[PDB]
Order: C-alpha cells, then sequence, then structure tokens
RNA sequence: GAGUGGCGCGGACGCUACGCCGCGACGAGUAGGAGGGCCGCUGCGGUGAGCCUUGAAGCCUAGGGCGCGGGCCCGGGUGGAG
RNA sequence: CGCGUCCCCCGCGAGCGCACGGGGUCGGCGGCGAUGUCGGCUACCCACCCGACCCGUCUUGAAACACGGACCAAGGAGUCUAACACGUGCGCGAGUCGGGGGCUACGAAAGCCGCCGUGGCGCAAUGAAGGUGAAGGCCGGCGCCGCCGGCCGAGGUGGGAUCCCGAGGCCUUCCAGUCCGCCGAGGGCGCACCACCGGCCCGUCUCGCCCGCCGCGCCGGGGAGGUGGAGCACGAGCGCACGUG
RNA sequence: UGAAACCGUUAAGAGGUAAACGGGUGGGGUCCGCGCAGUCCGCCCGGAGGAUUCAACCCGGCGGCGGGUCCGGCCGUGCCGG
C-alpha cells in the first residue's frame, strides 16, 4: 500500500564468474576473503574485475605496459593485469618488468624473461603483496572490438560515422543515393 | 588416487598409483598370464566389480 | 591438492548419493558421512577414520600416513581398540589431539566410535 | 606445481624393482573438468 | 540442446510468445527484401543509406591477380628476418646493412606507417610509398627495386 | 600453463604474510531488539532518559 | 610475565567504565537543563500576554515554527505534482507522519498537498510521543528502532545530539541540525485514528479531517499513536 | 520484414534445392576405398615410384 | 604492539564456501520478458559391488505421509520379466 | 563529601544480593486407561451458515439471446538446414582454423602432417577511376634555404577506480627513544573510459611558391587553408560451443 | 496385462429450490498407530552382586611432530661455473 516503482528495485551486476573453471573458481574464493577482512580497495577492485567476461576484461597489449610502467612514477611496481599480456611485435626494447596477468602469450613470457623480468600469478601476488601495495593496476582498451564502430547514430543520419553491416564492399554495395548529393540526397 | 577412487575404481591394494608395469607385460600371448598378472598387481578387485 | 580435487568430486563423485533433499557420501573414511571439504576422506593428507572390527567386538581407528599419498596399499595405518566404553574414546581423544592430528574430528569421532560401540551391544 | 617425483616400475610378480622412471610434466599439467 | 530453449517454458502458454491482439500469421510484411523502396522505406534508408541507385563504371571481365599488391608497413618489416640479423647487425662494426627481401616474405609494396629502430637496412621490394622511402633514407638505408 | 600455481589456499590464508595483514573477526552476532515501549517500562525510559 | 598483560587489559576495561559514567552524568544534566529551558520558555508567553493586558494592548506570539504532517488519503486516484510533494514530505503511506519546520517555501508546498494531509501546530508532550513510542532511526538506510543512545550518538555525534532528549530539543525548538535530525528520524508509521474520523474527504473547517488543524493536530495524535 | 540495424541478405533458396542436398556420408569409405585402390596400384607397378 | 636504556591431560554445534548466518524494506497483474526447478517423459556415455521369479513394468485403492506447486514416496490387491 | 599541587572572586578496591534490564518459563498441578475407548488435521458419505453464473476465444466491453465444446482413451501444433547480428563460455593470440586431402568389434571414431595454410577471416584505408596510401620541434653550417648534418623524440586540456610520498600521530609510572605494523593534513603518477582542442592518411576545392633528372615535358615530386571517408593516433582477431532475435 | 467413458448388482449414506463448487465446523464410516499405565540420555549419590581388573614399571612392533639449524638423498614454470 505505498507507492514505490518496483523497475529499478534488482541491480543487475555479478556476484560470482559464470565460468565453471576451478582455477579461476579458486582465485575468486581466495579474493572474496582479502575484499572481505582487508580495507585494501585494490582487493575489491580485482575480485569484482575476476567476474567480469572475455569482452570486459581484454587483452592488454605489451607495449601499453611497457609505456604505463616507464612513466615518471611506476619504478620497481608491479603490473597487475586482470585479463591476458599479448606480445607486442612492433617495439624493439623490453625493459625489466614484474608482471602478474591470468594469461601471459608464449611470445610475451619468452620476452619479457630474455631481460631480468620476473612473471607472477595472483595466489603469488596474495603471498607477495596481500593489500596490493606497490601495484599499478592496468586494463586493456575495452572500446578495441570491432562491434563499437555500429554503435552510436544509425548510418544514413546526419553526422553518423557508424559503420553500417554490409555483406562485401566494392562500389555497388551501399554507395549509390543517400551517400552522394548525385543520387538523390546525401547527410 | 583421490578422483580415480571417486570413479569408483576400487584400487586400494595397487602398490602405486601409476603401476608402471614392466616391458614384457606387451609380449605376453595368454588371458592366463593377462589375469594373473593382473592378480599378482592387484587390480583384479575392478574386474570382479 | 585439496581445495583442486574438491572443486572435481563435489558434485561428480561416485560416492556422491542425492534423495530426499539430502547428501550424503559412502566414502571408506568419511565420518559424520555427510558431503564436506572437512568430512570426505580421499581429499586431505591427513584423514581419522573409526570402523567396527573385523569380528563383532572392538573398533578400528585408521590413520593416513603423512608419507607417500600415491601409494594406496600403504597410505593408512589400522590399529583395533577392544577395551571399555571409556577406555576405548579415551584412546581416540589421546591419538588425535596428543598428535595434533585433525583437532577438528576429535569430537566427531568419539561420537562415532560411541554410535559403533552402542550398535555392538544387545537388545533386551 | 615443479615437484617430478621418482616413480618406480614393478615386475611382472607385482613387487618393485629397484627401476625408476621421473613422473613426466604431463601429470602435472592444470586438471580441467570443465 | 532442445531442453534449454524457449519453447520448452511456453508448454502451458496460449500464443506461444507471439501475442493475442496479433497473432503469428505467415509473411505480413512480404518476403525477403521486399517493400525497400515503398513501407520499409525509413528502414533501408536509415540503416543501410545509398543502397539503391548505379556508382562508377562496370569492368565486364576482372581477373583479381592482376590487381594483388600485398602491403607491409615499417612497423612490422624487421620481424620478416631473424632477432638474429637485427642483433649482429649493430653487434658488427663494419657498417654492413642486412638485406630484406620483402617478396619472399609476400608482400609486394612497403607503406611507412611505422618508427624504424636506427640502424642501415636494405629492403628490395616491388614497390614502396614516399614516406616509406623518406623514413629509410632518414635511417640511412637503400630502396632496391624488383621487377 | 597453470592459471595459479600453488592451489593449497588452505596453507595460504593462514601463512604468516597474509595472516599479518587482516583485520580482526566480527565473529559476534546481534540478532534484533524486541522494541519495549518507555513510557510504559521505566528500566527502558530510564537506559534513554 | 602475563602478571602485567591482563593488568593492562583490566586498566583499558576500567578506563572505557569511567568514560562510559562520564557521558551518562552529562545526558542526566542537559535532561536536567532542558527541562529548566522548557519551563522558563512556557512561563514567558503567560507573562507577556499578561503584561500586554496590564497595559490594554494586545501581544501576537510568535506564528509557530514547526508543523506535525499526516497523510488522511491513499495511494489510488492521484495528481502527479500532488504526488512528487507528497514523496518530497516521504509520506508515502497513508497513516505517515514526518516533522516539517515551517518557512515561505514550505507552507506553499503544503497548501497543493492540502485535501490529502491533516497538518498542524504540535505540542511538547505530542513531540516526546511520537519520538519516544515511534522513535526509528535511518541508520544505513534501514529502519532500526531506537533502544539505545548508542544509535543517535554514533549518527548525529557531529552535530552534537547524543541522546534523545537532544533529538526531541532539536525537533521541538527548532534550532540548527533540524534537517540531519529530521532526516534522521524513519517516517512515523501511526495506527488508524481509534474514535473515527469526522470526514476524510472535505477540510477541517467544513467539518470534515483535511488541512490545517492549529492546536488540534495533538487530538488526533493521542489517537493515532 | 526487416527489425533493426543489421546486414541486408540474399539468401540462394528460391529454387527446388531440397532435391539437391549431396551429404558426405560416404567421405571415411571414399577415403578408405582410394587408399585401397592407391595401395593396389603402388604393388601391381611393384618396384617403380609409387606416384608415377 | 616488541626489545634496549632511565593435583587433574580437558574444552557442544560448525564451514555441501555453488555453504552457513545476521539485519532492514517490500509482494496486484493480460500481451510480453527473464530466472530457478531434488517437476515429468523417452533414448546415449559414465556411475550406484543399485533393485528383481523370496515377484520388474503396468494397473486399481473409504490405507500412511511429504511438498507453495509441478509431482512424489510408502501400505494392500492384481500382474508375470524387466 | 581526599588533598599534595593548575583561576578570575569575595586511571585496576572488595564482595554478596534484588531486579519494570539485549523476545517464556514453572524448583506448579489434576484426571482417564485393553474389543470399548483415545488420537488421526488430509482423504469416503452427509448436514448446516457464508460465498459462489461456464470454460475456451476475438473484443472498448462475455454468464451472455457471440461462436467451439454430448462423453472417454491414444495421436496432435515454433522444428531442422543455410545466412546475419549481439550477448555468453572455452582455446590460442597478431594471429587463428585443416573444414578438403594424405599417413598408420568399439572405430564411419580417435591420432598425426607443416616444404599439406592453397585458402578463408584478421593485421589499411580512400577514389567511379588511373592511382595514391597513415606524427615532429630544436641546435649549427648552407632577422632566411631546397638542405648538409647533430641531440632527443607517438600529442595537449579537464575529469578519472586504484597506486605513490607523508605535516603529524596510534599509550598504561614517567623521560629519551630504535625497529616493524597502522591512521591522516596536504601533494604527486594517472588505468580503462568520456568530452574538447591538435595532428597524420585517401578524395575533392581555393591560393601560391620552390625541388628533381638514363628520359627538360600537357614529366614527376612538394607547401599553406577549408572540406567529403564505413580511416591512423603502439594491435583484437580467429576457431569451437551455447542462448535470443 | 485388462484403464476410462458407460452399465448391473451388493453395502453405506442422502434426497421439494437441477447438479456440482470454495471457506468454516459438526455427525457417521473406512482403515491406521500392529494404541491403551507410558520418554530415554550423561555424571554423582545411596545400598547390594560379579569379573582376575586400574595407575605405575619392563619387552616388542607401529605412528605423529620440529632435529629452531644432525647425516645422506631426490626435485626444481631456480640461478651462477666448466
Amino acid at each position: 500500500g505505498v507507492d514505490i516503482l518496483h523497475n529499478k528495485d534488482r541491480k543487475v551486476w555479478r556476484k560470482e564468474p559464470k565460468s565453471q573453471d576451478m582455477y579461476l573458481r579458486l582465485l575468486v574464493k581466495l579474493y572474496r576473503f582479502l575484499a572481505r577482512h582487508t580495507n585494501s580497495t585494490f582487493n575489491q577492485v580485482v575480485l569484482k574485475r575476476l567476474f567480469m567476461s572475455r569482452t570486459k576484461r581484454p587483452p592488454l597489449s605489451l607495449s601499453r605496459v611497457i609505456r604505463k610502467m616507464k612513466l615518471p612514477d611506476r619504478e620497481n611496481k608491479t603490473a597487475v593485469v586482470v585479463g591476458t599480456i599479448t606480445d607486442d611485435v612492433r617495439v624493439q626494447e623490453v625493459p625489466k618488468l614484474k608482471v602478474c596477468a591470468l594469461r601471459v602469450t608464449s611470445r610475451a613470457h619468452s620476452r619479457i624473461l630474455k631481460a631480468e623480468g620476473k612473471i607472477l600469478t595472483f595466489h603469488q601476488l596474495a603471498l607477495d603483496s596481500p593489500k596490493g601495495r606497490g601495484t599499478v593496476l592496468l586494463s586493456g582498451p575495452r572500446k578495441g572490438r570491432e562491434v563499437y564502430q555500429h554503435f552510436g547514430k544509425a548510418p544514413g543520419t546526419p553526422h553518423s560515422h557508424t559503420k553500417p553491416y554490409v555483406r562485401s564492399k566494392g562500389r555497388k554495395f551501399e554507395r549509390a543515393r543517400g551517400r552522394r548529393a548525385s543520387w538523390g540526397y546525401k547527410n | 588416487p583421490a578422483l580415480v577412487m571417486s570413479k569408483g575404481h576400487r584400487i586400494e591394494e595397487v602398490p602405486e598409483l601409476p603401476l608402471v608395469v614392466e616391458d614384457k607385460v606387451e609380449g605376453y600371448k595368454k588371458t592366463k598370464e593377462a589375469v594373473l598378472l593382473l592378480k599378482k598387481l592387484k587390480a583384479w578387485n575392478d574386474i570382479k566389480k | 591438492s585439496a581445495h583442486l580435487q574438491w572443486m572435481v568430486v563435489r558434485n561428480c563423485s561416485s560416492f556422491l548419493i542425492k534423495r530426499n533433499k539430502q547428501t550424503y557420501s559412502t566414502e571408506p573414511n568419511n565420518l559424520k558421512a555427510r558431503n564436506s571439504f572437512r568430512y570426505n576422506g580421499l581429499i586431505h593428507r591427513k584423514t581419522v577414520g573409526v570402523e567396527p572390527a573385523a569380528d563383532g567386538k572392538g573398533v578400528v581407528v585408521v590413520m593416513k600416513r603423512r608419507s607417500g599419498q600415491r601409494k594406496p596399499a600403504t597410505s593408512y595405518v589400522r590399529t583395533t581398540i577392544n577395551k571399555n566404553a571409556r577406555a576405548t574414546l579415551s584412546s581416540i581423544r589421546h591419538m588425535i589431539r596428543k598428535n595434533k592430528y585433525h583437532p577438528d574430528l576429535r569430537m566427531a569421532a568419539i561420537r562415532r566410535a560411541s554410535a559403533i560401540l552402542r550398535s555392538q551391544k544387545p537388545v533386551m | 606445481a615443479c615437484a617430478r617425483p621418482l616413480i618406480s616400475v614393478y615386475s611382472e610378480k607385482g613387487e618393485s624393482s629397484g627401476k625408476n622412471v621421473t613422473l613426466p610434466a604431463v601429470f602435472k599439467a592444470p586438471i580441467r573438468p570443465d | 540442446p532442445s531442453r534449454l530453449r524457449k519453447t520448452r517454458k511456453l508448454r502451458g502458454h496460449v500464443s506461444h510468445g507471439h501475442g493475442r491482439i496479433g497473432k503469428h500469421r505467415k509473411h505480413p510484411g512480404g518476403r525477403g527484401n521486399a517493400g525497400g523502396m515503398h513501407h520499409h522505406r525509413i528502414n533501408f534508408d536509415k540503416y543501410h543509406p545509398g543502397y539503391f541507385g548505379k556508382v562508377g563504371m562496370r569492368h565486364y571481365h576482372l581477373k583479381r591477380n592482376q590487381s594483388f599488391c600485398p602491403t607491409v608497413n615499417l612497423d612490422k618489416l624487421w620481424t620478416l628476418v631473424s632477432e638474429q640479423t637485427r642483433v649482429n647487425a649493430a653487434k658488427n662494426k663494419t657498417g654492413a646493412a642486412p638485406i630484406i627481401d620483402v617478396v619472399r616474405s609476400g608482400y609486394y609494396k612497403v607503406l611507412g606507417k611505422g618508427k624504424l629502430p636506427k640502424q642501415p637496412v636494405i629492403v628490395k621490394a616491388k614497390f614502396f610509398s614516399r614516406r616509406a622511402e623518406e623514413k629509410i633514407k632518414g635511417v640511412g638505408g637503400a630502396c632496391v627495386l624488383v621487377a | 600453463m597453470h592459471k595459479m600455481l600453488n592451489t593449497d589456499l588452505s596453507r595460504i590464508l593462514k601463512s604468516p604474510e597474509i595472516q599479518r595483514a587482516l583485520r580482526a573477526p566480527r565473529k559476534k552476532i546481534h540478532r534484533r531488539v524486541l522494541k519495549k515501549n518507555p513510557l510504559k517500562n521505566l528500566r527502558i525510559m530510564l537506559k534513554l532518559n | 610475565n602475563f602478571a602485567e598483560l591482563k593488568i593492562k587489559r583490566l586498566r583499558k576495561k576500567f578506563a572505557q567504565k569511567m568514560l562510559r559514567k562520564a557521558r551518562r552524568k552529562l545526558i542526566y544534566e542537559k535532561a536536567k537543563h532542558y527541562h529548566k529551558e522548557y519551563r522558563q520558555m512556557y512561563r514567558t508567553e503567560i507573562r507577556m500576554a499578561r503584561m500586554a493586558r496590564k497595559a490594554g494592548n494586545f501581544y501576537v506570539p510568535a506564528e509557530p515554527k514547526l508543523a506535525f504532517v499526516i497523510r488522511i488519503r491513499g495511494i489510488n486516484g492521484v495528481s502527479p505534482k500532488v504526488r512528487k510533494v507528497l514523496q518530497l514530505l516521504r509520506l508515502r503511506q497513508i497513516f505517515n507522519g514526518t516533522f516539517v519546520k515551517l518557512n515561505k517555501a514550505s507552507i506553499n508546498m503544503l497548501r497543493i498537498v492540502e485535501p490529502y494531509i491533516a497538518w498542524g501546530y504540535p505540542n511538547l508532550k505530542s513531540v516526546n510521543e511520537l519520538i519516544y513510542k515511534r522513535g526509528y532511526g535511518k541508520i544505513n538506510k534501514k529502519r532500526i528502532a531506537l533502544t539505545d543512545n548508542t544509535l543517535i550518538a554514533r549518527s548525529l555525534g557531529k552535530y552534537n545530539i547524543i541522546c534523545m532528549e537532544d533529538l526531541i530539543h532539536e525537533i521541538y525548538t527548532v534550532g540548527k541540525h533540524f534537517k540531519e535530525a529530521n532526516n534522521f528520524l524513519w517516517p512515523f508509521k501511526l495506527s488508524s485514528p481509534r474514535g473515527g474520523m469526522k470526514k476524510k474527504t472535505t477540510h477541517f473547517v467544513e467539518g470534515g479531517d483535511a488541512g490545517n488543524r492549529e492546536d488540534q493536530i495533538n487530538r488526533l495524535i493521542r489517537r493515532m499513536n | 520484414a526487416p527489425s533493426r540495424n543489421g546486414m541486408i541478405l540474399k539468401p540462394h533458396f528460391h529454387k527446388d534445392w531440397q532435391r539437391r542436398v549431396a551429404t558426405w556420408f560416404n567421405q571415411p569409405a571414399r577415403k578408405i576405398r582410394r587408399r585401397k585402390a592407391r595401395q593396389a596400384r603402388a604393388r601391381r607397378i611393384a618396384p617403380r615410384p609409387a606416384a608415377g
């Protein structure tokens, strides 16, 4: 007998990973304890990121992890990725880095251990640094994916630089009418 | 051997879990040799199951 | 390791017996006989088990030895206690406390042992 | 882990002969029921 | 998997999840890409602009092999050779430039997107961009052409 | 490659490195309290005023 | 050694006890002060009205600061402007109550939800009765009963409102932190009027039980509390 | 009838296509018969190269 | 918090962590949408050292109960091979 | 309700007990008891009080003088294939994939090939096209050179989860004090992401000035300022499986 | 094997608002509790019986931990040498 709208009574975020991966599930068990029993905010951020889908924990490039750890105060601090660390082949110099990440690709391992760099795991990060003291938490480019070009205004709206879904691309595949003032119109 | 026993394989008498046997197991030619080998390695109670 | 090969056998084991909103496990060293990370008799390095004796009278206390655990023929040490009710339980309390061998299974082992002795005791 | 213990090798009479093979790293691969 | 589907939870429900006021009738807006310029005009104009009409010249017999020209950039140029060559090229003191045959790697043209690491190199490509060439003069190198 | 190398969180969560950097448990349960009308109930009115 | 250890723990416990007794004494002496403040407040208007009548002039007293608003009508068939103002007052249910302090802004908000509320100027007794019997705090957005003073002290410690007598003083004598003490109090879930209403639909002036009931709101507070 | 933003498709299924569906259950018996005929030939032209 | 100076052999329950526990507010609903089913049907891979001629399926029942419900489990009868 | 000490006026006593005290207990009782009685709600039959129109469907509106339905059992209706999009799980990752081919009972399965990746999709766009095809300042010599060179070099602003430094402080009868752990004034590095301003690439327009040579010409290259692009600005893709459209 | 519709007969009950239905009881049946002198569980006390019976100390075999840091082995998503 009270005027509430129940539209927004439920919250639609993740409390657990969808994955039935046991090793991921033991990391989540390990970091639920640290999120609860420390006044560290690092463990709360890392736990939340352990739940997120592959399209939400993207692959961090090696060159982003070189650049964001060569910055002014990031000296002998641990580079923490919740996703994966993919090798960048266009970079020539790799400094000594201390990396903790879920996945690391075979090329980026052999590359980072070639220098004096050390590669951790999250069970090691807990024993090494429980509160996340002396860490730089990094994310990969989340609007990197092809899918985002097609999003926003409708392609065929004035000032919409949106990629439409065409079968193939040529001269006769969606180039004619609303793309040139020669043929009818243009926005 | 916690995972193997949870499958229901009756292996509480196998001396080792890997049970890496000799290489002259492959030279055998009778089912009397094959059962007698499983008796001596104490894997027989899985065949009885 | 314990937590690893729990996440494999917690739902998909031979011993698991689900019916009537109740979940037991018919494991040879489970005591309290239920699906748990504690009482599971196969997972851990250290395991205590209480059985009725080979004959009628007595109990058998089973201690899983530290050393060789992929070695199932020599993994378990069995001892028998055919004494009075108090001196049977006192031996079990002295095997579990004074070796610091699963002190959380002390009280559960004494309750199980007492139930085995009360079972093999005649009806009027 | 990186513990590769020393697995024994049994005779045809079911007794541990002195011959030993080191447990290959295949058995330490991450066990994935999924 | 027929168990995980929506059909199995419409058993009991009358319309099977297609409405009561407007039914599930057969083809109530025509078949396929019909009504393009008439009653599906807004969908085509809004999400598929430039669909109708003619643009450009018709090339009757077109063979795709004559217009075959796979590109590489200066970014990934040193990856067609070993890391051994790059290391030993700096380790050598004579000033000898290692030779990168681009057509052996399966690229004809070299484009100039990339920063180049500072040592001399020869590039035996079939084509070259202007900025691509300039950057290899900038690093102190050659541009040999291939027929 | 393993996603976590050491899968013994039995050992890990009681190891001195982790146990050092924790906050104390809040293990006391606080059930609801029955509201006693302190205008009728003298002592509760004394507990407040 | 441990003789030292338990001696230190015993000292720290005794320190915590004497800190409790010191705070408790402050609650007693503030309640004794507020009693003295209320009696001299009460005497003054009788004095000022007497000395006015002795001269032969009039004493117009202060137009009251505090209002008590009761929602009398329900959720069904209600205008959107009347909806927004009713949920800005937090009267989201029939027979809910809140205190609102009178200014220029709040009176012009009251008169546009007029047929849905029965409001007036409360008594010291009514303010005592409501906050002691129906007193619930909005602690962690959870409606928790004010059984102790360590709820009010832990929530409203910053504004120097450390007990129930402080809360009742800041409500009654419309002080500085009325906003943070009124918004602390969860809206008062009153009963149905025992003895019935006169008529819900119409104004108080024309027989009914809606609109401004100046000093007569205290009678409605007794029957619903 | 088009719903929203989505690719504009032209499926080539306007003819009687169900009559001319060619299914590959032959494949592992086709591979066996080829390997058979291959070894048969390789034995036939006995000391000559198997490739020809 | 930590250092250097001025007799009796004892102690309930717990923690399927996908578990267990605590506090507060809420609960109409057609078309429609999602979740959870230890709701049910028929077949395949595993598994229950399952059940069964000392009586399987099936069927009948003023018998005994469980579950919010889908349904289900026991008793008695018939039946004869799963 | 101690004085031994800090002002303007005149830090640990000891017990025992009662309880309007973080939700009910009795250290109170009394009957009746083997074929005639005790319990058994649900379930068979019946009675009485209150309520109570017959389902399905289309409809603004159905109990309808709207249509379908006499009764019962068995059958009986969103499926499979191709395509696309988005979410989701898994594997590898600037890659990825043998699907066609070949090799050596279950099994027409599984295993393997790499000088079987042809090839597909991806890592480059834009133009109808011929085509072209993705960052720079400064410091000298030639208040200037087309350049000879030399050093360093993938932008800026604002907001930004975390991280970093630390003015001071966290006790037991004090005073210094050393080591770890902890709080915090204020101040910095700034992830992803968003908004804005720069810039680079292709098309096309306006204005103008210099450079090159086995081929001096209706040859080729270059600059500044707007402007059109499904672009670049240190990659996210591919394959498999599931879900909805 | 022998379902339901529908029918015959036997038993029980009922019957003027067509029947049937939900809620609340009361009345009678049908079987059930294999009902009908009524709970077991600790320790102690109070009497009475029995048994070859504790604590300690020898001899043996097995197990746990830590031997803070003994002696010898094997492993290393460890590293430095030849």
